[PDB]
């Protein structure tokens, strides 16, 4: 159990609050919303990549490279 | 020379069969 | 037992006939776009109605229709 | 200071034969493609 | 500007919300009923 | 003792040795990067950037390097078709150092340093930090460690997006024209308008790495402070590192699948100048349409840029290779040297017919020269058969526009047959096999190898995710 | 054929084989 | 302790490393002959005139092939069902040229297989256990006899038998599909169900036992019975197809009211069979 | 006890069938997939995508009905009922082949729900979930065949149409164009499946024939019998059953990797030395070369009608034959 | 150069090496 | 490719030196 200097610096981040949790649900409800949000985001991207969704003036193909 | 590779692998397989049959550790 | 027998006797043949009439009255062909036996071809329209474009497929079928 | 977590590695005879059979059979199957 | 495809996707979100809401509502409501 | 498939569990309860094996793996990965790049440099031909690009040459890591800035070599040559000019003059112009060899040197140095750190941490496995204030059992808090790592990665992502990609303080990134003609390494400017979600417009990438970068930083900060919830903490067993393994393996498999999708379908990240053309540009006649329109636009045939015609060869398609056809593509149909010119075929009556091009699927195709109106005019009958629509019976001349066979007219039946087969293979070309002993059978480009290998990897890592999720959830049983 | 075909086949045959034999030997020496 | 009795006690003894028994008395020479000839004729053997047309087809390792493409070519088409013993041959080189080694191998191998089944029964008897392992083993036995013996008998020559090689097997499968449309024969569907379901039940049984071990007898009975019954059925299907009793045929089934014909998947399958068949049949 | 605990206990309550949380994903998706297949076979035809009569209304047979794949022109469009293709018109959605996408996607999510269900059940009973790991193989096959393969190809049109004769067409197509039988991974898959059947058969027979006259069978007699008859035998019961589990699953995974390889035309189509040697002299003939010829013939004779969208026109002269 | 030169060098490097490593491993496993 | 053989043997020698120096069993 060497008491190095860097260990002194980092031990608080390592295991100061090890094994601690808040009871109940806590922030879990909020997390739910975030997941749903990204579940739309990714979905939209997929369809945009899939050409299911066609955004206005956004030609999902090699033609969009025009301008470089 | 491919024939040598094939034949060597096959001979190794046969030797493995011989050892696996007559030299297995006794079940108990 | 006995009670549900009345309900099932009243209902099940009605459902059977519902499907029967859905086919017999020709409604299925309209619902599912399935051609009538004479609609596969006209007297000479022996070409096949194959879709060639992804974007306007429904309209192209309407032309094939 | 010795590490408690050290543990040996075991492989009995039967396992050796099974492994050698697997290796030799795979080699025989895939050599015909490796030589292409 | 909204295009027909994007509007279709929005209607999809509406329908999917409705489906999930009806399924979850049925499940939770029936679970609450015979507590 | 442990079974041979569990030998590495001896570091499960030891944070120090676990970190040590991670560092050793990092050293191996960086060493492989360096060695592979070194090998590719040692087997490269910078002379021909047009009819022998890097993807034709079996390069694997060079396109990945070139994607985000590295183009030249200390020996001088650039991949863009010009000897490198030492435009660097000042600090912040390390660009003369970070060539291919500079990157190789840095990666080998990182490999060595990580190996040394791994040895150190293996020896000093019992540092005090791994142990809590008053319990002999080592115990780490995974949620806060995740927060710290996430914050670090968010900082690095934001920096990559805002400085390197924009070109403000970095080389920028590779951009090109819709037809893979001009390839620059230039900065990009981020735009939050919806067209940045177009996967083929590079302005999205920067816009991503900025915004997502910030999103990680916030996401880092929250997790560096916020504690978990009893409910989730007990459900996911956040005290057990195996759950982290399960979730990470699942994430990495998903990443592999998404990368394979982009590689196979093409995007701004994968430009055809680097990785080669996709398999859908051949199917949709993308380059043939473009060329035909350009010539039809008044340009003569000899004035067609040779990259645009090389892309129209079917030997470039990644869907014409094989699983055990090894090596670079030039080991296949051989290395190209010259474009024989666009051929046109005429029959006895003088009607202008065309050869139907072989699709990606067929390993062999039946040569059929058909009238543009959809009526088959002539063909090459099967290996030995008697015909009524034939090559000789009808007679066919071929005339070439541009290229090596310019203005020429071969009416010799073997010559017409050879060039008919070439025409059905895309654009006729001068291919050399004597240099490499090439086998005439095709091979897949870099793009195909990426797609295949990482689709296999993703498929396996999904099973890995399932197994490790099972061993996490069922921990009390798996003992 | 591939000049590396024989080498690939040989290394495929050999490396797992020597690994397994080493494990079995250092198992059997131990009681 | 008569010499004959001593011999019998030697062979029918449960202290040998491998049980011999009276069935094994026939099994050992026949199997050794088949193995030796197979090895010799697979490493090096001349090209064989499979088509009986003075044009040969090679299948050995020393003549160019590898393990995937090598095979032991069936005896020549001209021989028919005639046994072709070495001593009944004009010259050794000719005897090879007509494909005698294939006949030697398959005949010794089939006799050895049936004697192996007998040996299984015999040892089950000698150990005091119910003697029905051999019944289960009779299914793959039936399958081999179908491809190697019964199908050539129905077809009139051993040239239609299965080649002894990895690629020869596939060539046999495709020609069989072309000429008999085996896929649409219900017995092969039973066989496919048998193998896939057998794997399913094996995986389920293994997972259950290895998960909880950390009428139930009827379970193991069903395990044993299902794939065996299905393999019996598919072997019988092959045998029936050996007598030109081909499977289902739904080509040209739906017709338009006026008189045209509308294609179905069966027509696509028939066209694929047509391609396989026309590539076969060298002449006509 | 919040609403969530009530819902959880309600899900886990004993019934005729067990629902669990997984049921919320499994049952609707499985039911929709099955209903989609039944509808597609009963009413919807493929006259516009493949030019076939693959429905009962058309007059097809049970062996010839099929939920045929979408057209080729659509590429890999997801074909949502409200997408740019269907645009909310149910009839056009059916004619374009959207039922194939409906069935396949809901099948994917049904398989996922089933694996989760096995995880949940094993968690409740309290035993190792080897069943889920076993089921991982079928999911690999399904994802490799119905998703990754058509995604690596030009369109959904090249996926296996849900049917019987359509699946047979898929098998023959794969042999003709990818030469699948020569793929080593398919060979490992075949070995796995056939070995699994072999293991099931002999394990059942052995357990029946070493029954004690009352686990329940003489492991000692079985071990001695197989050792003296075959040469080798399982002396451990746990190893025996884990092997039974392991073999078919491994076969399925190897075949899955083979199928993902051919999805990219990264196929083992030929042996180079054989092609070269056949080119040098025409006398050299082996079974592999004749297999190649059969592949050429099947391609030529099937392409004009299988891929009808391509408008292939091959005359009688170019069609390969045994002259 | 000799195509077998590399193979000879590799086998010379490998065979005694695997022999020695096997002996040391089955020594060290034993107490 | 000879260069690769030479360099590999040399690298193995250097690794051997590293292990022989820092990982020898303690004399006693
Ligand atoms: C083990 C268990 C695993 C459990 C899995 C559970 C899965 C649940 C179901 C998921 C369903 C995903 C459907 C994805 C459909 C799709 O992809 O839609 C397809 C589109 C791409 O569309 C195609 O793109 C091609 C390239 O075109 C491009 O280039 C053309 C010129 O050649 C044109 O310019 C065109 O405009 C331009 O888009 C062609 O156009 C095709 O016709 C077109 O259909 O991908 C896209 O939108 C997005 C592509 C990136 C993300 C893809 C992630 C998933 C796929 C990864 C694996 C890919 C396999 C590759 C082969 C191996
Ligand atoms: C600061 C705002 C925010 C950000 C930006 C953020 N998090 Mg969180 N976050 C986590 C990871 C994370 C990562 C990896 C990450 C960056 O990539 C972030 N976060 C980022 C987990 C460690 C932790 C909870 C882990 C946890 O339980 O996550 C939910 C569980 C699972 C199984 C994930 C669901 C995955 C599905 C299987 C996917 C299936 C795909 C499908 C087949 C096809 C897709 C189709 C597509 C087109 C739509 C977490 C939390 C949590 C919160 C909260 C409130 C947040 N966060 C918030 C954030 C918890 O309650 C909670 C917490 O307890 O905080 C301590
Ligand atoms: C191209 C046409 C075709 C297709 C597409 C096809 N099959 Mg078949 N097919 C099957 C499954 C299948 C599946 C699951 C499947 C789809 O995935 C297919 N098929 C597909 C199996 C149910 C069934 C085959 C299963 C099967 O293999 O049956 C057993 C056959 C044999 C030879 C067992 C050998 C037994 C011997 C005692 C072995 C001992 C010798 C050995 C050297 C000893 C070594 C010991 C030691 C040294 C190690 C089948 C058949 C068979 C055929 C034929 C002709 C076909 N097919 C054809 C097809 C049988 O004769 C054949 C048949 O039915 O006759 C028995
Ligand atoms: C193959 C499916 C799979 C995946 C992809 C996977 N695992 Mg495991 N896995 C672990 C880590 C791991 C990590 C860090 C990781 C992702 O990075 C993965 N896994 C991923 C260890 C914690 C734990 C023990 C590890 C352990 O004991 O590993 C011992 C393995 C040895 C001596 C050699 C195995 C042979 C391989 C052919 C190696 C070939 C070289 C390599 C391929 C080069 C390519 C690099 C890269 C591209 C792949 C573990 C297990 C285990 C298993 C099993 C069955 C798996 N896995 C399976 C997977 C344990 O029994 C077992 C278990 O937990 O039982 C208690
Ligand atoms: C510092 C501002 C900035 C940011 C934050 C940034 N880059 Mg660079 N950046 C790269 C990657 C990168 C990544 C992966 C990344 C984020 O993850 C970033 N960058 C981020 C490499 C592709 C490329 C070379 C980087 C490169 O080779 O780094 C060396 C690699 C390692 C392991 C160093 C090992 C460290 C010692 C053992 C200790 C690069 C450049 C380069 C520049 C410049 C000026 C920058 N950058 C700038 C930035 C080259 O000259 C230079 C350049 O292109 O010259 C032509
Ligand atoms: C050993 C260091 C090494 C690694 C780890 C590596 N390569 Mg290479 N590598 C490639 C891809 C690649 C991928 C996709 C990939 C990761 O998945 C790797 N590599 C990885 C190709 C682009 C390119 C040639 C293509 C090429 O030859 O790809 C490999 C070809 C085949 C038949 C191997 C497929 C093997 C089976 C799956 C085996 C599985 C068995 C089963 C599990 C049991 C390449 C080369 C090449 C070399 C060399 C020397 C290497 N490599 C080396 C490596 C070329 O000659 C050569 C080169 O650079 O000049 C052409
Ligand atoms: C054709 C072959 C085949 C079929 C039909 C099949 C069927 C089944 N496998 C199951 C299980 C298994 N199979 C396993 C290993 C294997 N399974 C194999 C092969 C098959 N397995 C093989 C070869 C193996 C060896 C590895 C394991 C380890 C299990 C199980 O644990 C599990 C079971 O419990 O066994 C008793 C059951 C899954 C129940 C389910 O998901 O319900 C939910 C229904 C859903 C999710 C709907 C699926 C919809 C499908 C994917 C697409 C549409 C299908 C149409 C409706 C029908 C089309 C029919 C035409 C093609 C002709 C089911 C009985
Ligand atoms: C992950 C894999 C995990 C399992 C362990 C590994 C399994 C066995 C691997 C054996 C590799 C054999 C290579 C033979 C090389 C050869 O013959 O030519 C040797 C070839 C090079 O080939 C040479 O190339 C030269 C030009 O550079 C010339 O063309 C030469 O003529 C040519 O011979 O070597 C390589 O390509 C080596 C790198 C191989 C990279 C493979 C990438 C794909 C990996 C996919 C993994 C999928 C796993 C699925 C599992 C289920
Ligand atoms: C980067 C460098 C990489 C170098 C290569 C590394 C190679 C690592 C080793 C690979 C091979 C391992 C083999 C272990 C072999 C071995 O010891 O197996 C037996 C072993 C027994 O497990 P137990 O826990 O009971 O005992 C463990 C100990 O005996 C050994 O640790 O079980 C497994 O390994 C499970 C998987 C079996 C896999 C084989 C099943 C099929 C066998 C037959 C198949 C071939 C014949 C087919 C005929 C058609
Ligand atoms: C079993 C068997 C073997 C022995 C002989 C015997 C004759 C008995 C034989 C039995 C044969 C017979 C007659 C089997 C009859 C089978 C049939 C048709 C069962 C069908 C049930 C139908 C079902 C579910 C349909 C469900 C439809 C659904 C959800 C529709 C889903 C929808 C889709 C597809 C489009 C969008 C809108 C919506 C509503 C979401
Ligand atoms: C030690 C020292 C300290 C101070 C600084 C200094 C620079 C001097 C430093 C020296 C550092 C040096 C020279 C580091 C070199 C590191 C190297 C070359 C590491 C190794 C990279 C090689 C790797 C990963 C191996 C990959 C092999 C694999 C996957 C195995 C099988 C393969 C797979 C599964 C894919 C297909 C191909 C193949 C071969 C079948
Ligand atoms: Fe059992």
């Amino acid at each position: 159990p060497k008491q190095t200097w860097w260990g002194d610096v980092l031990k608080g981040n390592n295991n100061s609050e090890a094994g601690k949790f808040v009871p109940g649900w806590g922030t879990t409800p909020v997390m739910a919303g975030f997941v749903v949000m990204i579940t739309l985001l990714l979905l939209i991207m997929l369809q945009v990549y899939n050409h299911t969704i066609v955004l206005d003036g956004v030609d999902a193909g090699w033609t969009s490279l025009g301008g470089f | 020379m491919d024939v040598i590779a094939y034949v060597f692998i096959l001979a190794c397989i046969i030797g493995l069969f011989f050892f696996a049959v007559f030299f297995r550790e006794k079940p108990t | 037992s006995i009670r549900y027998w009345i309900i099932h006797t009243i209902t099940v043949p009605m459902l059977f006939l519902a499907g029967w009439l859905f086919v017999s009255t020709g409604l299925a062909y309209d619902v599912f776009g399935t051609p009538r036996p004479n609609e596969y071809f006209d007297q000479a329209r022996q070409g096949l109605p194959l879709v060639t474009d992804r974007y306007e497929g429904k309209q192209q079928i309407d032309e094939f229709t | 200071t010795p590490n408690p977590n050290k543990q040996p590695v075991e492989l009995n005879r039967a396992s050796l034969f099974i492994g050698l059979l697997l290796v030799l059979v795979l080699a025989l199957l895939f050599s015909s493609y490796f030589f292409n | 500007t909204i295009t027909p495809s994007l509007q279709g996707f929005f209607y999809s979100i509406l329908f999917g919300a409705i489906v999930l809401g009806l399924l979850g509502g049925g499940f939770i409501f029936f679970s609450q009923k015979d507590k | 003792g442990l079974p041979w498939y569990r030998v590495h569990t001896v570091v499960l309860n030891d944070p120090g040795r676990l970190l040590s094996v991670h560092l050793m793996h990092t050293a191996l990965v960086s060493g492989w990067a360096g060695s592979m790049a070194l090998y590719e440099l040692a087997k490269y031909d910078p002379s021909d950037p047009v009819l022998n690009p890097m993807w034709r040459q079996g390069t694997f890591v060079m396109p990945v390097m070139t994607r985000i800035g590295v183009t030249h070599s200390w020996s001088g040559w650039t991949v863009t078709g010009e000897p490198w000019v030492t435009q660097p003059g000042i600090l912040g112009a390390h660009l003369n150092f970070f060539s291919y060899e500079g990157v190789i040197l840095m990666h080998i140095l990182a490999a060595g340093l990580f190996f040394l750190a791994a040895v150190w941490h293996w020896i000093n496995w019992d540092l005090d930090i791994y142990y809590p204030d008053g319990s002999s059992e080592p115990a780490s808090d995974w949620p806060k460690i995740f927060g710290l790592h996430l914050l670090t990665l968010g900082i690095v992502c934001f920096g990559f997006g805002s400085l390197h990609l924009t070109g403000i303080l970095g080389p920028g990134m590779w951009v090109s024209d819709p037809y893979g003609l001009t390839g620059h390494v230039q900065g990009v400017s981020p735009d939050w308008r919806p067209f940045a979600f177009d996967p083929y417009n590079p302005t999205g990438l920067v816009t991503h790495h900025i915004s997502a970068g910030i999103a990680l930083i916030i996401g880092g900060i929250f997790h560096t402070v916020s504690r978990p919830s009893e409910r989730l903490y007990n459900a996911l067993s956040m005290g057990n590192v195996e759950t982290v393994l399960s979730s990470s393996v699942a994430f990495v498999a998903a990443a592999a699948f998404v990368m394979v999708g982009t590689m196979w379908y093409g995007s701004a990240t994968t430009p055809i100048e680097l990785f080669g053309p996709t398999r859908y540009q051949w199917d949709s006649g993308y380059f043939q349409t473009e060329i035909q329109r350009r010539v039809q636009s008044g340009q003569t045939w000899d004035q067609i840029p040779e990259k645009l015609v090389f892309y129209d060869y079917i030997g470039n398609s990644p869907a014409k290779g094989g699983l055990f056809r090894t090596g670079a593509m030039n080991s296949g149909d051989g290395i190209a040297r010259a474009w024989e010119g666009h051929p046109t075929f005429t029959d006895s009556e003088g009607r202008e017919l065309f050869v139907r091009r072989m699709p990606n699927f067929f390993e062999t195709f039946p040569v059929v020269l058909t009238d543009k109106d959809g009526v088959v005019r002539a063909d090459i009958p099967f290996r030995r058969a008697e015909s009524r629509y034939s090559f000789e019976q009808k007679g066919v001349s071929v005339s070439f526009e541009g290229g090596t066979l310019n203005g020429q007219t071969f009416t010799d039946a073997p010559s017409v047959k050879k060039y008919a087969r070439k025409a059905q293979l895309g654009e006729p070309f001068e291919f050399d096999r004597e240099t490499l002993g090439s086998d005439g059978v095709f091979r897949t480009s870099t793009r195909g190898w990426f797609a295949f290998s990482h689709s296999c990897y993703a498929l396996l890592f999904f099973f890995g995710h399932w197994w490790h999720g099972a061993r996490t959830i069922f921990k009390d049983v798996f003992e | 054929v591939n000049d590396l075909g024989a080498i690939a086949t040989a290394l495929f045959v050999f490396i797992p084989c020597v690994f397994l034999i080493l494990l079995y030997a250092q198992t059997a020496s131990r009681g | 302790a008569s010499a004959w009795e001593r011999f019998c006690s030697f062979i029918t003894s449960t202290n040998n490393r491998l049980y011999i028994g009276w069935f094994g008395v026939l099994m050992i020479p026949t199997l050794l002959t088949a193995v030796t000839c197979f090895v010799i004729a697979f490493i090096g053997a001349p090209p064989v005139d499979i088509d009986g047309i003075r044009e040969p087809v090679a299948g050995s390792l020393l003549y160019g092939n590898n393990i995937i493409t090598g095979a032991v070519v069936p005896s020549s088409n001209a021989i028919g069902l005639h046994l072709y013993p070495i001593w009944e041959a004009a010259s050794l080189d000719e005897w090879l040229y007509n494909g005698g080694p294939y006949q030697l191998i398959i005949f010794h191998y089939m006799i050895g297989c049936i004697c192996y089944l007998g040996r299984q029964w015999e040892y089950s008897y000698r150990l005091g256990m119910r003697p029905w392992i051999c019944v289960a083993y009779s299914a793959p036995l039936a399958a081999t006899y179908s491809v190697f013996l019964i199908y050539p008998l129905g077809q009139g020559s051993f040239s239609d038998g299965m080649p002894l090689g990895i690629s020869g097997t596939f060539n046999f499968m495709f020609v069989f599909q072309a000429e008999h449309n085996i896929l649409m024969h219900p017995f092969h569907m039973f066989g496919v169900a048998g193998v896939l379901g057998g794997s399913l039940f094996a995986a389920m049984h293994g997972s259950l036992v290895s998960s909880t071990l950390v009428n139930s007898r009827s379970l193991h009975f069903f395990l044993g019975a299902w794939p065996v019954v299905c393999i019996w059925l598919t072997a019988m299907g092959i045998s029936t197809m050996a007598f030109n009793l081909n499977g289902f045929n739904f080509n040209h089934s739906i017709v338009d009211s006026q008189g045209n014909v509308v294609n179905t998947w069966a027509d696509v399958l028939n066209r694929a069979n047509l391609g396989f068949e026309v590539m076969h049949e060298r002449n006509a | 006890r919040g609403w969530f605990d009530v819902l959880d206990d309600w899900l886990k309550r004993d019934r005729f069938v067990f629902i669990g949380w997984s049921g919320i994903l499994l049952f609707p998706c499985a039911f929709l997939s099955i209903g989609g297949w039944f509808t597609g076979t009963t009413f919807v035809t493929s006259w516009y995508t493949h030019g076939l009569a693959s429905s009962y209304l058309e007059g097809a047979n049970f062996l010839t009905v099929a939920v045929s794949t979408p057209a080729d022109s659509l590429g890999h469009s997801l074909l949502l009922l409200w997408g740019p293709e269907a645009q909310g018109d149910f009839t056009r959605w059916c004619q374009l082949g959207g039922l194939w996408n409906f069935t396949t996607l809901h099948g994917v999510f049904g398989l996922i729900g089933f694996m989760l269900r096995q995880f949940e059940i094993a968690r409740l009973v309290g035993v190792r979930p080897y069943n889920a790991v076993a089921f991982s193989g079928p999911i690999a096959v399904y994802v490799s065949v119905f998703l990754m393969y058509p995604l690596g190809q030009s369109s959904w049109f090249f996926a296996p149409s849900w049917g019987v004769t359509s699946i047979f067409r898929f098998l023959l197509f794969a042999q003709g164009f990818h030469n699948l039988t020569l793929n080593p991974f398919h060979m490992m898959g075949v070995a796995g499946i056939l070995g699994g059947a072999l293991l099931c058969a002999i394990h059942g027979a052995t357990v029946e024939n070493t029954l004690f006259e009352d686990e329940t069978y003489s492991m000692v007699t079985a071990n001695r019998f197989w050792s003296q008859i075959f040469g080798i035998a399982f002396s451990n019961k746990r190893w025996l059953h884990f092997f039974m589990l392991f073999v078919p699953v491994t076969g399925l995974w190897a075949s899955a990797i083979g199928l993902v390889g051919i999805a990219l035309n990264m196929r083992a189509y030929d042996f180079v030395s054989q092609e070269i040697r056949a080119a040098e002299d025409p006398e050299f003939e082996t079974f592999y070369t004749k297999n190649i010829l059969l592949n050429e013939g099947l391609r030529a004779w099937m392409a004009p009608q299988d891929q009808i969208h391509e408008n292939f026109i091959f005359p009688e002269e170019v069609l390969p034959r045994g002259n």
